[PDB]
């Protein structure tokens, strides 16, 4: 059996830490909800 | 039933499958996360009420709320509520998902499986999106999941 536990506000935060890349992708999104790459 | 982001926990011990957001009544998940399984909130049971395999989402209690869009040039952050971890803002500018439908924001985050659901938050703290259905690239990238409201 499945359940929710509460973890926090939704908000933003000033202090966060910044990370990550910002790729742009060709991709195609099937009927199963799967994204594939494309080329 | 309180606004705010939740654990999705499982039943020998208890393991975290994923991530939702409460709001407005409704609890917002992805679908690959509770398949639609009713879920127990205290007492209480929240049933499903709208879900979609191919978008990979699902909410209960009522229909989709959520419906604020990444605007394409700002910064962003990934509220990510990993396994055995204090909730954390991840921030960051997204790349984009180039599709025949159209663009789709993609952060370039990768965290444990169960924090599928995690929600992607704009400046003004409004929920633009779910984190967790994505692409590999050995490096995951989730798109940034919106329903329609």
């Amino acid at each position: 059996d499945m359940y929710i536990e509460r973890a926090g506000d939704i908000t933003w935060e000033k202090d966060a830490e910044v990370t990550g890349n910002s790729p742009r992708l060709d991709v195609a999104l099937d009927e199963s909800g799967d994204f594939s790459l494309v080329e | 039933t309180t606004d705010g982001v939740y654990r999705v926990m499982t039943r020998l011990g208890s393991t975290q499958v994923g991530v939702g957001v409460m709001q407005e009544g409704v609890f917002h998940t992805m679908w690959h996360v509770t398949k639609g399984a009713a879920l127990r909130s205290g007492e209480g049971r929240l049933d499903p009420y709208w879900g979609d395999v191919k978008q990979d989402l699902v909410s209960y209690c009522g229909p989709w709320k959520l419906d604020a869009a990444w605007d394409g040039l700002s910064e962003v952050q990934l509220l990510a509520v990993p396994p055995g971890e204090r909730a954390k803002n991840i921030q960051t500018l997204p790349g984009i998902f180039k599709t025949k439908d159209g663009d789709i924001g993609a952060v370039a985050l990768d965290y444990p499986a169960g924090t599928s659901g995690s929600p992607i938050l704009d400046k003004s703290g409004r929920v633009i999106g779910l984190y967790g259905n994505g692409v590999v690239i050995g490096s995951y990238v989730s798109a940034i999941t919106q329903g329609k409201r």
